[PDB]
């Protein structure tokens, strides 16, 4: 089983502020990593699949990176509906996995 | 196994740069940023199968065929070296073209960025054949003719890098310019008529007939108009929506005729190679 | 619209069993796989395994394996997600979501709340 680190586990940032959620995964995924946010009572929606490309919807201020066994989910100008929790998932190998959440509070 | 586990999509839910022709409805690839997933997809059934082997297959064949070309004795060239060369040129624009398009429908799927580098790759394939086609053909044609050999030369080289510079073009790849990709690839294959034309005024239409140029010539303008004419218009796909999804749609005819294509070209200028030995290098005509 | 819809809250007893629906509109339902996934409260998202409405297939997380069962009924477009012999640990919202030919997850159901009580 591949097993996904996400960091940080918490953070809280003001409006229009960067911020840079990373993903490390215990093996090479192939690029099949998808970021999904999440708000408080709701079901999670998708931000970012296949590690780069934007969902349909999705405002431009998110950019999911990297390659490998490093991604990235980066927010800039950050807006006070970003609240709320962020998931990363590989679907490379089964049983997929998702990261451990990044709980993220506007200022 | 269980590593880059996919199913097969319907066309509606495609992303954009995967939407070239709408009357594929279902078995097409999702995209997968994986060369890994990719490359396992060629023993996979969906709607790349048959344009993949069939020039992966068409690859190994005019390898196999060049390789065995170069070892042939030169008992049988009347300048085995510059001879041997002219073919070579042929062979090098088949293998790239076929190369080129094996490789990019198979990481078509990849991503949008992986998807335009090997687009215009597998354009400028189509330029390489049509121009190497031409060097054999017309150094036995213009043997004993050389300033017009020179300057047909240097016109199919002017247009086909035109049409490789043509192909790098984002609105090309488009598939609005389907009908503009097949006139400006026909229309460098059709080129070779203001040579011919030329070639019939000097020689005579008995020569032309008896060397077999007007036969083998007609084979190749036919398989030409068809499969362009096909791959333009998309059938039979335009007739039976649904039901040529995996086998029998026009870009997988279109990859047949370029084979074919390839194979009769050659047929017809290693016979004037033939043609060339018995009459001999020395030309009193 | 892609719209899938799960059944209502759920109060159980410890060693009791639960059918969980999902109901999906909008598309073929043979075309997707469908996903289960299991949120335990203020913890993050674990895949509890996958399904195949065209094959009738299904891969279960080895964790999974003996507590959960997928069925389908293809006349209605519902996939159903069975839990057996429950306990406080299966106090979780339970998802359905669905897959578009790799397993990422455009689709979710709004959730199934399993509270588990013997009170
Ligand atoms: C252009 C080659 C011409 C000759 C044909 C040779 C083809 C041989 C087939 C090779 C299949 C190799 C597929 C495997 C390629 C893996 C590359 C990749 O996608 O990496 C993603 C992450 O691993 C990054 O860390
Ligand atoms: C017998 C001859 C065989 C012919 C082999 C043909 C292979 C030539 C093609 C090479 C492509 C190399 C790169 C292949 C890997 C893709 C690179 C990429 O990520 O592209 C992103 C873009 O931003 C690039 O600008
Ligand atoms: C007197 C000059 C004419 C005769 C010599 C020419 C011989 C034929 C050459 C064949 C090789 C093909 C070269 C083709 C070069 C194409 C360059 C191009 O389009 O670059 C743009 C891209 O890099 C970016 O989009
Ligand atoms: C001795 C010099 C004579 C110069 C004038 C005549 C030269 C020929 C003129 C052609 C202009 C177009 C008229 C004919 C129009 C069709 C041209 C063509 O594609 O050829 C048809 C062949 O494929 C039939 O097998
Ligand atoms: C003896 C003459 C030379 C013969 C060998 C010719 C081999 C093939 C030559 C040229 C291929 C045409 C160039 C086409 C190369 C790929 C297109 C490109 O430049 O993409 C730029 C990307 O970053 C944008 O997506
Ligand atoms: C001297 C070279 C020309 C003769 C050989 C012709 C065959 C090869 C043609 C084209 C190759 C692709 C050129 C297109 C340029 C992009 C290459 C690329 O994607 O590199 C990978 C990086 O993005 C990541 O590391
Ligand atoms: C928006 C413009 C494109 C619309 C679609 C046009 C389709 C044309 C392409 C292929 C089918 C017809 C081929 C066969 C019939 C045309 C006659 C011919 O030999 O013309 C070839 C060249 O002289 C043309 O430059
Ligand atoms: C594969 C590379 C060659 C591409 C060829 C492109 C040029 C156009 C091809 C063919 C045009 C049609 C043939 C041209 C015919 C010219 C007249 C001729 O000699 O025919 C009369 C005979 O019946 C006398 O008995
Ligand atoms: C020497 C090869 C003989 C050619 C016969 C094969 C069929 C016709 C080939 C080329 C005509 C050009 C029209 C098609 C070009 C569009 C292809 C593409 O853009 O992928
Ligand atoms: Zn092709």
């Amino acid at each position: 089983d591949i097993q996904m680190t996400q960091s940080p586990a918490s953070l809280s940032a003001s409006v229009g502020e960067t911020v840079t959620i990373t993903c490390r995964a215990s093996g090479n995924i192939h690029n099949f990593l998808a970021w999904y946010q999440q708000k408080q009572g709701k079901s999670p929606q998708v931000l970012v699949y296949n590690a780069k490309t934007l969902a349909d919807g999705v405002p431009s201020r998110f950019s999911g990176s990297g390659s490998g066994t490093q991604y990235s989910l980066k927010i800039n100008s950050l807006q006070p509906e970003d609240f709320g929790s962020y998931y990363c998932q590989q679907f490379w190998s089964t049983p997929y996995t998702f990261g451990g959440g990044t709980k993220l509070e506007i200022n | 196994e269980f590593e880059g586990r996919w199913r097969v999509i319907p066309h509606d839910v495609l992303p954009d740069w995967l939407k070239d022709n709408d009357f594929l409805l279902h078995g097409h690839r999702p995209p997968m940023p994986s060369f890994r997933a990719c490359f396992k997809s060629i023993f996979r059934i969906h709607t790349e199968t048959g344009n993949i082997w069939t020039h992966l297959l068409g690859c190994v064949f005019f390898l196999c065929l060049g390789i065995f070309y170069m070892f042939r004795p030169n008992i049988s060239f009347v300048a085995p070296l510059q001879e041997k060369v002219v073919f070579g040129l042929f062979f090098l624009g088949a293998i790239l073209c076929l190369s080129f398009s094996w490789l990019f429908h198979t990481v078509y799927c990849h991503s949008e960025g992986v998807s335009r580098l090997f687009s215009k790759l597998d354009y400028s394939g189509i330029a390489l054949l049509i121009m190497g086609s031409f060097v054999p053909w017309l150094y036995y044609s213009f043997y004993c003719n050389p300033q017009p050999c020179f300057i047909y030369l240097i016109v199919i080289c002017v247009l086909g890098i035109a049409a490789i510079i043509v192909s790098q073009w984002d609105m090309f790849a488009t598939p609005q310019y389907r009908g503009v990709r097949a006139g400006v690839f026909l229309g460098l294959g059709l080129s070779g008529i203001i040579p011919t034309l030329h070639y019939v005024i000097s020689e005579g239409f008995l020569k032309a007939a008896t060397i077999g140029q007007i036969g083998w010539l007609m084979l190749m303008a036919s398989l030409y108009i068809t499969g362009a004419a096909l791959y333009a218009a998309r059938i039979p796909e335009r007739f039976f929506p649904g039901k040529c999804d995996i086998w029998f749609h026009s870009h997988q005819l279109f990859h047949i005729f370029v084979v074919a294509g390839a194979f009769v070209h050659f047929h017809g200028v290693s016979n004037l190679q033939e043609f060339r030995f018995m009459i001999g290098g020395g030309c009193s005509e | 619209e892609v719209l899938l819809q799960q059944s209502g809250p759920e109060l159980v007893k410890p060693g009791a069993s639960v059918r969980i629906t999902c109901k999906a509109s909008g598309y073929t339902f043979t075309d997707f796989n469908m996903d289960w996934v299991k949120q335990s409260p203020g913890k993050s998202l674990e895949w509890i395994g996958d399904f195949n409405p065209n094959s009738g297939g299904s891969i279960y997380n080895q964790k999974f394996k003996d507590k959960a069962t997928f069925t389908v009924d293809k006349s209605s477009s519902t996939a159903y997600m069975e839990l057996r012999s429950l306990t406080f640990e299966d106090t979780a919202v339970y998802y359905c979501a669905r897959e578009t030919g790799t397993a990422w997850f455009a689709y979710w159901g709004q959730g199934t709340l399993v509270t588990v009580s013997a009170a």
